């Protein structure tokens, strides 16, 4: 609704003064601000609506970074492999006047040159509750060797 | 625990003394780059002026750079436009900052492949087997999804789906599209391109 | 200065029975004016500002910049191999026995090289030498304060690079002077020669050991052009061409070749100091070698044992620090480390008589 | 800092002659590398062993401990250096 | 804060006691440390949010502790930030921070 | 640069902070808006 | 050395009878010292990428950076200022006539400060610097294709400021080298005297010679300080604190007060090269002052007529050249340039008998 | 390089008093400079003079062309000397 800073607030008012302001003069028609709206007044709405958000909020100033509360998207790599396999035949198809445009998505493969690439995106999506609880560890180094000289050591100035 | 496998020792053209970089498979590589790495990898310190009278004539990268939409200015009101591009642009960038493009994949960053072709031990050959070094997981290894085996990637696990299949492009020069040739020629340009 | 030059150059008498272990001085002299003519012609189209973009910028832009970026990197592997080559000699025929003036003079340029060289590598704006010098410059964190002084910042930064980079072109024009003062004492305290003895031998500089001095440095060129263009010995870590992320840890934080030696000593030893200190020792203690002896004797000419055991353990551990901190690494090369100081002692003590 | 290193060509095996890949039943080309996976999986045999005797092991813990990745890496480096060895002769 | 993403968490006394019930089980975890040993302040953790694996930062409230989840390769943090499941190998570091008053931290 | 040579800090922190700021990027790689801290600095009306 | 530098310094002899005019020189080497120090320390922190904002930087975040900045600029005025009166000393008691080739040896280093401190000025980034190289650069445009291969480019970038800034840093340590030269005639070739013969009145320097020249550079101190922190005198153009702009050119294009002589001669003449030409003479004129005399005299303690029309001759230009192009000031320009043409042709010619 | 020339305080003349601005029949503080500009016009009568009489040779002109900027600008200078010497006295 309001933005913490009325910044943006007042500069819609302002803008909105300046455009009829400016209108009035090259037209040379009526300029009343706080008068009546048809024939003047045209900034009424965004003046009270900047006055609205002097409610504010409580330290607007303390502004915080925050991490996305969504993480990257679960098959998004495989998704843009098959996006851009249908953009590159469309492109090819298009060019040398194919039917590949056509049948863009195909069961067998035959029809569609970017089956394969669209069958490991579903792939991915339908193990995503299978493989929920994989480890995802092969051979981990174990602490000792990773803080020895040469690795994680001495890696922040002032160690 | 041991350092990543290191890779096979490749006979490409180029490691005799008096041998070029072999330019059909840099073209060849080129599509390559273009059709599958680009999606999310960029290359920002390569220019299509690069390209110019060593890969491609010039006609030729003017049509390719002004496939490409990038964003100039400002115009005479201030403002941001968007134009062809041109052998001045450097390649295209798939995603406008470090933190859109981790966002996208798995908080994982797709690296520049600008200096790929020598930043990893091993070299082109680093290149060549990463993109044929994907199997089926170690037994008693499992793998969340978005997450693939690697013999190549330090320690295993990359977030790098599997990226060449066979008949994904189509050569311009009628070469056979399979997965081994898509990395000998990808691998050949990112060479050249370093 | 001509007759300077006549004096120490045209009618400079040295012996004739010399080796072409005694050519190693002349190259060092030359490939140390070619690192400096290189560097300030980099520099010419590179500055702090951003070093991975700008060695980019020399390699791809500048016409032939990619001879003047390979060797100014490959001619530092190059001086570092003639100097340690050169100091391996001077052990072997115990040139420092009656020339300690001559050796004190070597050691001081080879203190200001090993700070030299160092500071390049992050001049390049590259992982693992962000890493490298994050984890060096941790070693004096004891002291307090004093490495946000030398850091310019809390974390290493363009502030960093911006003031060791005047170090980096500084210091080496003093090391020419050093080097004045090293030919100084060589031209006044005569050479040594194969023989223990002193034999009335010598022949003049430019006609004889000049066209020889030549003869091994244009060999030593055709070996240097070779890896220069086509990089037959990888002597330069590819780690160095990644972006500095300063949130991920490269694969493994190790110097260049020609600090493994010193590395390993930092990672074998179990406390930081410790460390630090073992590597003081290493080039302190060879600076004593011949004090304590107290008979009419060089040592010299003798089967050298004690001095191939010590050369193979400058290699032994230079290898270690290649390889990760396994445990296995770590308890062999604590062995090496106290064996080197066991063949220390056998250089200092002096001898009882039966 | 460089991405190979430099060889004579006398040491550097590059194919002298080329072999098309062969056709599929379908007609797609197949991949040359995954046909010679077979043949230099029987090389790597006493690596191979390693790993499936690994597998059966951890198959037998009763708890959910147990990776064969160790094994797996020695053999898929051995694989892959007998790869080498003869792919780039079915490529262009 | 230098660079590098810091995590400021108040924690619910249902986190506390959840890192509280893991410090009776520590040499069970791959990197043994005790809560009282990375908080100053049970309701407050500080801690550097760079996944010790391959620097990805996580996110929080996930995982299968409700901790942090790094989604790049699959590491679970606790409550307390210590490496529970995953390819990571060591525990979030704690960084250099004291408390100047009761509702003010300094970092540095 | 005002900071107890013109004006308490308190005093700077409301000013600046009366300003927004763009800064970012968000971790989905977004640029946000933000109240103004002591290390910004005065603002510019014009974006080029 | 040490016995080198008491023969220069601690058994020196001098005459006793010389004035505190001979104490410029002196100055002009401390001086030197300072500004190559302050150089190299301002260099830790100054990004030469963009020089605008890191002299910002410099003023305003570094711990008395403001004194660094401030004493390198003020002091290349200092330097200039104590150049220019040493060589009107020199003039005045025709210093040239028998020790010609400390005169020489001088003529280097002052031509070798003339191309010092025009790059310096440039590395300040603003628009006076931009535009005076712009237009400096076009004189050798006649030349082909030499303001490419100097530029870097087709205008003037941060390509040009990269390599004129590494000239800026290297050819200073060279000029302190011709210095050395210059002592070393001086030493050799007895300096001149108040009094036109050589006379037996000579003292040691450290025990009085050096303290008198100490009393004349704390007396010029006391002034450098007044000005270094309060701006006694304008001394460097305000319009180089303007942000560069290469569409509007600066309200007038001078170079720093210590090159408009040279600038007014390149206004004055009608023609570019003319005028390029003419400061070539007045450069280099100087230099065969006494060669064609004959007579065994060295025109010295005369009432030096012609040498006070010549020093308020040079005074006079440097007015002019402040002035806009207003064609009066031309014309009388021009009329000062012929003067200044015979009063060089009468220090020249040789004089016929009655 | 810097905004001023340092100078003695005795040959600085601060004001050692201050007058604070008259007050406007309205109660709306008047500029002090307004006031001085009367007087400090007839300090400079001489050029007002000059800057007045080009006024009515190019009022004369029949043409379009002439100007006094360049009269005006020298009266200009001389009235704001004037000013300088007694503005702030009347400024906090
Ligand atoms: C093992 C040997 C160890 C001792 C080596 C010699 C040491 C010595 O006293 O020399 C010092 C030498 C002085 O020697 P000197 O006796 O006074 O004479 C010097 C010359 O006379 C100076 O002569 P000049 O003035 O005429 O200058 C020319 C000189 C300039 O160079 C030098 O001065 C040389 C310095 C010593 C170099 C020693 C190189 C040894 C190389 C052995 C290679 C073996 C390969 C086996 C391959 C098998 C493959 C299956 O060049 C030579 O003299 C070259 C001579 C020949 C070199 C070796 C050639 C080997 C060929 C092998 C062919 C095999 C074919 C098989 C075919 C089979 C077919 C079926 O100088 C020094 O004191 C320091 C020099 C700097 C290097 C010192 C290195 C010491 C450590 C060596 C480590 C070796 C590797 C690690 C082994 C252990 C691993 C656990
Ligand atoms: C970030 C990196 C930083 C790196 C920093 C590195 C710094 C390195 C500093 C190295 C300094 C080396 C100094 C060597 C001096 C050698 C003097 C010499 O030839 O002595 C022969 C002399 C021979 O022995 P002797 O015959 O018994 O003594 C004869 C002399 O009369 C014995 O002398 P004396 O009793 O007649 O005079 C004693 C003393 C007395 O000196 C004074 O009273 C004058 C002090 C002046 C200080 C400088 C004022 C500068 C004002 C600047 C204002 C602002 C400018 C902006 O004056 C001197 O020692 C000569 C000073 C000449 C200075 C010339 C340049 C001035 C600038 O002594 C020796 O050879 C043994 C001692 C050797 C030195 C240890
Ligand atoms: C309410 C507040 C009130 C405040 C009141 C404050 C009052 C303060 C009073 C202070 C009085 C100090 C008196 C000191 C007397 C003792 C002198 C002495 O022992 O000298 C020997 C001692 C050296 O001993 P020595 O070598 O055995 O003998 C020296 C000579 O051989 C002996 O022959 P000399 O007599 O000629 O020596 C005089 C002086 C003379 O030195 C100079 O004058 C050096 C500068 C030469 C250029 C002079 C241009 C003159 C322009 C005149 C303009 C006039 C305008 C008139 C307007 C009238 C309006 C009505 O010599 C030196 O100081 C030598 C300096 C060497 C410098 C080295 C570099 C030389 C470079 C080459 C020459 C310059 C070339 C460029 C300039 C070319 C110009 C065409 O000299 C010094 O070191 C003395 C330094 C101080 C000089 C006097 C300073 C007077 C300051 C008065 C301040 C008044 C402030 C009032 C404020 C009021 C506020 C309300
Ligand atoms: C000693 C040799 C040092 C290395 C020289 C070198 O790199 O030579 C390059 C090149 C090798 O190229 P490859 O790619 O291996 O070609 C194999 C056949 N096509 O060598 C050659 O061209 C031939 C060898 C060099 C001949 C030099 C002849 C001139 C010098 C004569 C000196 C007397
Ligand atoms: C076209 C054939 C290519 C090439 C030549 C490469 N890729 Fe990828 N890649 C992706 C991601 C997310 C990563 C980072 C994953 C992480 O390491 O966790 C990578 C990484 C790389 C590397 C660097 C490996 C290294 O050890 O850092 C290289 C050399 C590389 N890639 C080459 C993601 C993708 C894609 C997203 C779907 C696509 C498409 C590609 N990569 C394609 C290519
Ligand atoms: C910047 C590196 C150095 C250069 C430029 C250099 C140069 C030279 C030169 C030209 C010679 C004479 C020619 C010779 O016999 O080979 C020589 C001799 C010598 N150097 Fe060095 N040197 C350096 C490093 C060192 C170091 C680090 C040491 C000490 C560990 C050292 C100790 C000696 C000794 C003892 C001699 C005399 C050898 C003999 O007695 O003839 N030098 N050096
Ligand atoms: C004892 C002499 C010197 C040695 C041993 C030394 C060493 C090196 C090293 C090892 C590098 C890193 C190269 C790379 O990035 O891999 C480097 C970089 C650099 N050096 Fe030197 N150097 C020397 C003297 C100089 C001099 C005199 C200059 C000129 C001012 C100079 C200028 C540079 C520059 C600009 C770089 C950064 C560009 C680069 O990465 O190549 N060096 N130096
Ligand atoms: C004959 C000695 C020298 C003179 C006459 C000279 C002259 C000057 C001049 C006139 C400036 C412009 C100052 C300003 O911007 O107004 C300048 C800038 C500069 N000089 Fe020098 N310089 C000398 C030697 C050196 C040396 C040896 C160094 C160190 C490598 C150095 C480093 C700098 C730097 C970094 C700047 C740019 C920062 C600045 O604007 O103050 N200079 N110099
Ligand atoms: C970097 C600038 C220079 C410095 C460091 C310098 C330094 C000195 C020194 C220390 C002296 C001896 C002390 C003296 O009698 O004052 C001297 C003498 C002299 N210099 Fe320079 N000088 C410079 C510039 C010049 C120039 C440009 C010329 C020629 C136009 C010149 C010509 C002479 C002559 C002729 C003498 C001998 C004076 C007499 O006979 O005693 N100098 N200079
Ligand atoms: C990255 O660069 C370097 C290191 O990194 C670990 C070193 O160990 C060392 C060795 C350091 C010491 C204190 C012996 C040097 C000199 C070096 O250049
Ligand atoms: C102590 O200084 C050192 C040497 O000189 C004695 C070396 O020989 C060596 C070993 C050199 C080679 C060529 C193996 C190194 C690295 C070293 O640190
Ligand atoms: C910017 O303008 C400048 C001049 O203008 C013509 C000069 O004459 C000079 C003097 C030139 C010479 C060759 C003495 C310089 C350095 C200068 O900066
Ligand atoms: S970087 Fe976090 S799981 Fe690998």
């Amino acid at each position: 609704s309001f933005t913490p800073t009325c910044n943006k607030e007042l500069t819609a008012h302002i803008d909105c003064v300046k455009s009829f302001l400016r209108e009035a003069r090259t037209k040379h028609t009526p300029y009343l601000p706080g008068t009546g709206a048809a024939a003047a007044d045209k900034c009424s709405g965004s003046r009270e609506y900047f006055a609205k958000c002097t409610m504010y909020a409580a330290a607007t100033t303390s502004f915080r970074r925050t991490m996305s509360t969504e993480m990257p998207q679960p098959c998004e790599m495989e998704l843009n492999l098959h996006g851009q396999c249908v953009g590159n035949y469309l492109t090819q198809s298009i060019r040398t006047g194919k039917a590949a445009a056509g049948a863009a998505r195909g069961a067998a493969q035959s029809e569609d040159k970017c089956f394969l690439t669209r069958a490991a995106f579903e792939k991915c999506m339908m193990y995503q509750k299978i493989t929920e609880r994989a480890t995802n560890e092969g051979q981990v180094e174990y602490a000792d060797f990773s803080r020895r000289f040469g690795r994680q050591t001495q890696t922040t100035l002032g160690a | 625990e041991k350092d990543p496998p290191s890779p096979p020792d490749w006979p490409f053209w180029f490691k005799a003394f008096s041998h070029c970089h072999d330019i059909p498979s840099c073209r060849r590589g080129y599509e390559v780059y273009r059709q599958v790495c680009a999606t999310c990898h960029a290359a920002r310190f390569v220019c299509f002026r690069h390209m110019v009278n060593t890969i491609y004539p010039e006609n030729r990268v003017k049509q390719l750079a002004a496939s490409f939409d990038y964003e100039d200015g400002p115009n005479d009101r201030g403002e941001m436009f968007t134009r062809p591009g041109n052998l001045l642009d450097p390649f295209p960038s798939p995603y406008p900052n470090e933190e859109a493009a981790r966002f996208a994949n798995q908080g994982a960053s797709p690296p520049d492949l600008s200096q790929q072709a020598a930043a990893h031990h091993g070299g082109c050959d680093y290149i060549m087997s990463l993109l044929t070094g994907y199997r089926d997981p170690p037994a008693g290894v499992s793998l969340r999804s978005g997450l693939y085996y690697n013999t190549y990637f330090p320690g295993g696990a990359i977030s790098m789906p599997p990226p060449l299949n066979d008949g994904a492009i189509e050569y311009e020069d009628g070469t056979p599209a399979v997965a081994s040739q898509m990395a000998k020629d990808v691998s050949q340009f990112l060479t050249w391109a370093q | 200065f001509i007759l300077i030059i006549k004096d120490n150059i045209i009618l400079y008498n040295i012996n004739d029975s010399i080796n072409y272990l005694w050519n190693i001085g002349y190259i060092i002299m030359v490939v140390m004016i070619v690192q400096v003519i290189t560097g300030i012609i980099i520099n010419l189209y590179m500055n702090i500002n951003n070093g991975y973009k700008g060695i980019i910028y020399i390699i791809k832009e500048i016409y032939y910049g990619y001879i003047l970026r390979y060797i100014h990197n490959n001619n530092s592997t190059l001086i570092y191999v003639v100097v340690y080559l050169h100091i391996i000699r001077n052990l072997y025929y115990k040139t420092y026995y009656y020339n300690i003036l001559i050796w004190y003079s070597g050691m001081i340029m080879l203190y200001q090289l090993i700070i030299i060289g160092f500071i390049g590598y992050i001049l390049g704006w590259g992982q693992l030498s962000y890493w490298g010098i994050t984890v060096i410059i941790n070693l004096i964190s004891g002291i307090p304060y004093l490495i946000l002084l030398i850091s310019g910042n809390y974390y290493i930064t363009i502030v960093t690079i911006k003031r060791l980079y005047i170090v980096h072109f500084i210091l080496p024009i003093i090391l020419i002077y050093v080097e004045i003062i090293h030919v100084y004492y060589i031209h006044y305290l005569i050479n040594n020669n194969i023989v223990e003895y002193n034999v009335n031998n010598k022949i003049i500089f430019n006609n004889y050991i000049l066209v020889k001095d030549n003869n091994g440095i244009i060999f030593i060129l055709n070996i240097f052009i070779l890896e220069l263009n086509n990089n037959i010995f990888i002597i330069a870590d590819n780690d160095n061409l990644i972006e500095i992320n300063i949130l991920v840890t490269p694969i493994h934080i190790i110097p260049e070749w020609y600090y493994l030696y010193w590395y390993s000593i930092l990672k074998l030893l179990p406390n930081k100091y410790s460390g630090l200190y073992i590597v003081v020792n290493s080039i302190s203690i060879i600076n004593i070698l011949s004090e304590y002896k107290i008979v009419i004797s060089e040592y010299k000419n003798y089967k050298n044992i004690i001095w191939y055991n010590q050369i193979i353990q400058y290699i032994s551990m230079i290898y270690i620090g290649i390889q990760l901190p396994i445990i296995e690494y770590i308890n062999y090369g604590r062995y090496i480390i106290i064996f080197n100081i066991l063949l220390l002692i056998m250089y200092l003590y002096p001898k009882k008589k039966k | 800092a460089r991405a190979y290193c430099g060889r004579f060509a006398f040491m550097l095996d590059y194919p002298k002659s080329y072999h098309p890949p062969r056709k599929n039943e379908d007609g797609d080309y197949v991949d040359p590398r995954t046909d010679m996976l077979p043949k230099c999986a029987a090389e790597c045999s006493e690596w191979l062993t390693e790993y499936n005797a690994c597998v059966q092991r951890i198959k037998m813990r009763t708890d959910g401990r147990g990776n064969c990745q160790g094994q797996y890496e020695e053999f898929a480096m051995c694989q892959d250096h007998c790869i080498a060895h003869e792919l780039f002769h079915y490529l262009k | 804060w230098r660079g590098k993403p810091v995590f400021v968490r108040r924690r619910t006394q249902a986190m506390i006691d959840a890192a509280t019930a893991d410090d009776a089980i520590v040499n069970s975890l791959r990197d043994p440390e005790r809560d009282k040993d990375r908080v100053k302040k049970p309701e407050w953790l500080v801690m550097l949010g760079v996944c010790t694996h391959l620097g990805c930062v996580p996110y929080p409230d996930q995982g299968l502790y409700g901790g942090y989840f790094c989604p790049c390769h699959g590491s679970h943090y606790d409550h307390s930030g210590r490496i529970r499941l995953g390819p990571a190998p060591l525990n979030m570091e704690i960084p250099t921070y004291e408390f100047t008053d009761d509702d003010t931290i300094i970092l540095g």
